[PDB]
């Protein structure tokens, strides 16, 4: 009967979904990291020069 | 005490998204559970019931379900004075009550 | 049993799998991130030596 596929369908979508939202986090956490550490070393060169 | 009736093998264990939960139905109305079974709440597995145990006044039988769905499940079971038993397998447990009673009558004597 | 419920583990498992795969991309691109900041540092650092040289 039907209903199996469904529930299939269903968790793999979750999983569709949070496997995207993971990819979202990873993508907006980048965004601050090289933010982070290439302005601290672009200083720390212009302190030193 | 259902440590005298279930097995590990009885259950759906550890998954993210399945439960498997104990109902207990008076024996008259069997037929109406079994024909309820695919339908009183959504997101249950069709026909995967098993009655673990059988009594004068009820019986009692596996459903399993996606777990959001335990609430209307339960809730619509009691609409249609189906009981569903709150249980969750844990062998330890069921060795431990197996022990207990034993322990209680050695400490006794 | 009635064979439903393995197809449905099966489900879960490919589930799981996806979120871990996006999971295993993120631990990936954090170290291409790291390696990106890396090449824009030494461009800073060229730039003030060359300005350095140029004073001398």
């Amino acid at each position: 009967q039907k209903q199996i596929k469904h529930m299939m369908a269903f968790i793999e979508q979750e999983a569709n979904e949070k496997a995207e939202e993971i990819d979202a986090k990873a993508e907006e956490e980048f965004n601050i990291e090289k933010g982070r550490l290439v302005q601290t070393q672009r200083l720390k060169i212009m302190e030193y020069y | 005490s259902l440590a005298e009736i279930v097995k590990k093998d009885d259950f759906v264990l550890d998954s993210e998204y399945l439960v498997t939960l104990l109902v207990v139905v008076p024996k008259l109305n069997h037929n109406d559970w079994i024909k309820q079974y695919e339908t009183l709440a959504e997101m249950v597995v069709p026909r995967s019931s098993n009655v673990l145990s059988e009594d004068q006044d009820s019986y009692l039988c596996n459903v399993t379900l996606f777990k959001k769905a335990v609430d209307d499940f339960r809730h619509k079971a009691r609409e249609n004075k189906f009981i569903v038993r709150d249980f969750q397998y844990n062998e330890e447990e069921m060795r431990a009550d197996k022990e207990e009673m034993n322990r209680l009558s050695t400490d006794k004597k | 049993q009635s064979q439903g419920i393995q197809q449905l583990l099966q489900a879960e498992k490919r589930a799981a799998e996806k979120v871990s795969e996006a999971r295993k991309r993120k631990n990936r691109r954090l170290k291409q991130a790291k390696e990106e900041a890396q090449a824009e540092i030494e461009q800073y650092r060229l730039q003030r030596e060359k300005e350095f040289k140029a004073k001398e």
